[PDB]
RNA sequence: UAAGGUGAUAUGAACCGUUAUAACCGGCGAUUUCCGAAUGGGGAAACCCAGUGUGUUUCGACACACUAUCAUUAACUGAAUCCAUAGGUUAAUGAGGCGAACCGGGGGAACUGAAACAUCUAAGUACCCCGAGGAAAAGAAAUCAACCGAGAUUCCCCCAGUAGCGGCGAGCGAACGGGGAGCAGCCCAGAGCCUGAAUCAGUGUGUGUGUUAGUGGAAGCGUCUGGAAAGGCGCGCGAUACAGGGUGACAGCCCCGUACACAAAAAUGCACAUGCUGUGAGCUCGAUGAGUAGGGCGGGACACGUGGUAUCCUGUCUGAAUAUGGGGGGACCAUCCUCCAAGGCUAAAUACUCCUGACUGACCGAUAGUGAACCAGUACCGUGAGGGAAAGGCGAAAAGAAC
RNA sequence: AGGACCGAACCGACUAAUGUUGAAAAAUUAGCGGAUGACUUGUGGCUGGGGGUGAAAGGCCAAUCAAACCGGGAGAUAGCU
RNA sequence: GCUCGCCGGAAGACCAAGGGUUCCUGUCCAACGUUAAUCGGGGCAGGGUGAGUCGACCCCUAAGGCGAGGCCGAAAGGCG
RNA sequence: UACGGUGCUGAAGCAACAAAUGCCCUGCUUCCAGGAAAAGCCUCUAAGCAUCAGGUAACAUCAAAUCGUACCCCAAACCG
């Protein structure tokens, strides 16, 4: 499957939050982050051919994250964008854990 | 190998090496999982080789 | 009476609009004297 | 770019440490050329709370720039500018104006 | 645009009825159409009648064609 | 070349690397997160969706390829109309996009020095609009004169502030005459003989030598005073190097400038020597595109602002003759002169210093100078259209509260 | 039925009263109507200079416009201490 | 705890003027609260607001933009 | 017990009475200033297919096309 596609710049690290605990019960609703070209189309095809595992449904999130670092009121905002995905029912973290 | 040491090669990394070379950024580069006394920030100090193909392929396809 | 200062986007098309500050020649000298020659920035494009 | 090749002995003479002698230095882009660290008594910093607060008071960065005595040998600190001839193919190492090269 | 065999004219100059007054004179505004032209159509052929005033040594080309051609 | 470096102004930390790609300079080339100037169509600047293809895939789809308005020539196509023409489907190619200002087109003011303001000056400047290149506008004589003559044009001192016009008002403001700068002639309307012979637009080559790396590049010690003696003396030496300012000061003496010897990949300056694609050369014989002008009345810029009237213009209209002359002789016409047939082409002199490069400063040394030292056209007012600041500057070593 | 008589915030504008040394170029407290329309009421594109809609006003129109918030004419005229 | 208040056409609700991410807490005093100052969106260390169906692409327009060819046009620009 | 909660488990479970700001009512009435167009809803053919193609149905699936969603209101980060 298609290897000339936007996946190569479009992921970031996983996002580690408490919902890897509280929300993951009889399936795995885990948190991710993704970069500036992430329309849902490019986040859909990525996980199965990059990380070796297979998801149902993806949700995608305009998080407009205000920052300051200059001492005098200002700085940057980034692309920031969070995602959610669905590591299915029972395969959880069974060889390695990306937290 | 700073790219320039492998130039003899019959094909370029878009043949599937492009992903074996880039998986680390999304699977290991998080808090301390790629290291804690030995590694830190990899992608320019050493691993800058991968970006260089993206001119070269345009370079070669025309030669 | 309803004085005065406020922000909005849709009201920029006859008065405050960057492509119209280049479309009109009257704006075009300002635009260069304000950034391209004026050593500066605007960036407020939103 | 300096053509004098970093293994070498120098002193301070363009300042009150007049006479203080040492070799190789520490050299980077825009370095103040600190001889061998010929400092006296000058504090270090205490930001950390834990067991290791830097007890130091000497050898931190103390300046006298470029070179005022063209590599010492016996006495005398000229000529600096003089650029010589072939020794390495791609570069040239230098000594001073009566002794050819190192 | 009306006389186009001799290209254009709207100048702005005046009628001096009491010293150099700015009562503008030169703005033409009168139009005519239609003549039996060099093939078959009694065609849209515009004038004032100027053009046709000027028509007394042409064979339907040597002046007429100036805007016809390019 | 010569060794260190990761453009930074928290440097914490990785990680290249002193063998000849670690960065970084430089010739040329290559790079697309979407807008895009942007262009299938849409526009509330950062687009949101049409069209049709392509290598190939875990056969989900994919990263990607290309289109428009014009000016101009091929091909196919095609009306109310035998025919004509118009209008589409392509094929090709370049410009439409962007400059402060010059320059060509014209516009373009109001009041205001005139002691009144409906002449003028104001003012061809505010701007706004349109062109197309670095130089232009020009320019090859219905030019100027007295019979002496001059030669595209006019420039430069003049003559002159002369002639010369006026609410007789304030402004505007020539030319000839002399000295000079200058100091040369063709081509069609076209056939022939001649025939890569003269030029240049291009596009590769060698030198003659540029552009910049690489190559370089000067003198001294002691002593009394001494945080730095780089002052003072001594002259122990110095000079086409004694800019200016840096190094903690005042340094011929260390400098960094000069003065001088050596030298590049690879496009490529310009001059030539050439080479490949394209041009026209030589010498006869032919050749002659009037709606052009005239007036009679308007609008006119002209040295002449209404007036008797002056062109070369311009607009409703009218309307000849080929140099066996008359268009005109800065009133009108003699005597008689000069341009010349109304198509196109010319070496020199003028301006724009974008910015960056060489040298002078009874010029700016932050009450300023290009809005400009900044990183200040940036923020303190703006329904805003944007007017733009109060503002020079610790100082061996951030040597920046050890203790 | 009637621009009814008498009804809520969606209306303006009578004199005061604590509005003038402002909460304020305008709004106020126990009060008080025009009661469904000669009503006012809101996103935005047509009125872009000597304006341009008229319950017809010299009031408007940025809040004090008989032409101002423009700075380019222009550091104008100047009988002006 | 103990006794009562203000908004009573509630500063109850979700979100449209884009100004935008400065809500919860973990912790804080200038760069501020004309009092204390523990609180004030002050302000800082974390992170964040999960939309195939919400509404706007769409097919769609009354008013109104632009618009082939054009009636015209000083250069501008006007109306369709 | 991390003093938020979550861990284990669990009653009862019927009818009357009275009014909407809302549901039915693009019903149905009453009065006239006279309440705007392409569509879904529902079907007629034109061509041209025409032993071909189309559409409607049981059930099997995949695509579900860049935002925004945070604080905030008959109204202190709008404006004043």
């Amino acid at each position: 499957m298609i290897r000339e596609e936007r996946l190569l710049k479009v992921l970031r690290a996983p996002h580690v939050s408490e919902k890897a605990s509280t929300a993951m019960e009889k399936s795995n609703t885990i948190v991710l982050k993704v970069a500036k070209d992430a329309t849902k189309a490019e986040i859909k095809a990525a996980v199965q051919k990059l990380f070796e595992v297979e998801v149902e449904v993806v949700n995608t999130l305009v998080v407009k994250g205000k920052v300051k670092r200059h001492g005098q009121r200002i700085g940057r905002r980034s692309d920031w964008k969070k995602a959610y995905v669905t590591l299915k029912e029972g395969q959880n973290l069974d060889f390695v854990g990306g937290a | 190998m700073k790219a320039k040491e492998l130039r003899e090669k019959s094909v370029e990394e878009l043949n599937t090496e492009l992903l074996n070379l880039l998986r680390e950024q999304f699977n290991l580069r998080m808090q301390a999982a790629s290291g804690q006394l030995q590694q830190s920030h990899l992608l320019k100090q050493v691993r800058r080789d991968v970006a260089r193909v993206k001119t070269l392929l345009n370079e070669k396809a025309g030669a | 009476m309803k004085r005065t200062f406020q922000p909005s986007v849709l009201k920029r098309n006859r008065s405050h609009g960057f492509r119209a500050r280049m479309a009109t020649k009257n704006g075009r000298q300002v635009l260069a004297r304000r950034r391209a020659k004026g050593r500066a920035r605007l960036t407020v494009s939103k | 770019a300096a053509k004098i090749r970093r293994d070498d002995e120098v002193i301070v003479l363009t300042g009150k440490d007049k006479g203080k002698r040492g070799k190789v230095k520490n050299v980077l882009s825009s370095g103040k050329v600190i001889v061998e660290g010929i400092n006296l008594v000058k504090k270090h910093q205490k930001p950390v709370p834990a067991l290791n607060q830097p007890g130091g008071i000497v050898e931190k960065e103390a300046a006298i720039q470029v070179s005022n005595v063209a590599i010492f040998n016996a006495a005398t600190g000229k000529a600096d500018r003089v650029g010589f001839r072939f020794e390495d193919g791609k570069k040239v190492r230098f000594f001073k104006s009566n002794s050819e090269t190192i | 645009m009306k006389k186009d065999i001799h290209p254009k004219y709207e100048e702005i100059t005046a009628s001096c009825s009491c010293g150099n007054v700015m009562k503008i004179r030169s703005t033409v505004g009168h139009d005519l159409n239609l003549d039996v032209c060099s093939k078959c159509h009694p065609f849209f052929t515009g004038k004032q009648r100027d053009v046709a005033t000027g028509g007394r040594v042409d064979r339907f080309n040597k002046r007429f064609n100036i805007p016809g051609s390019k």
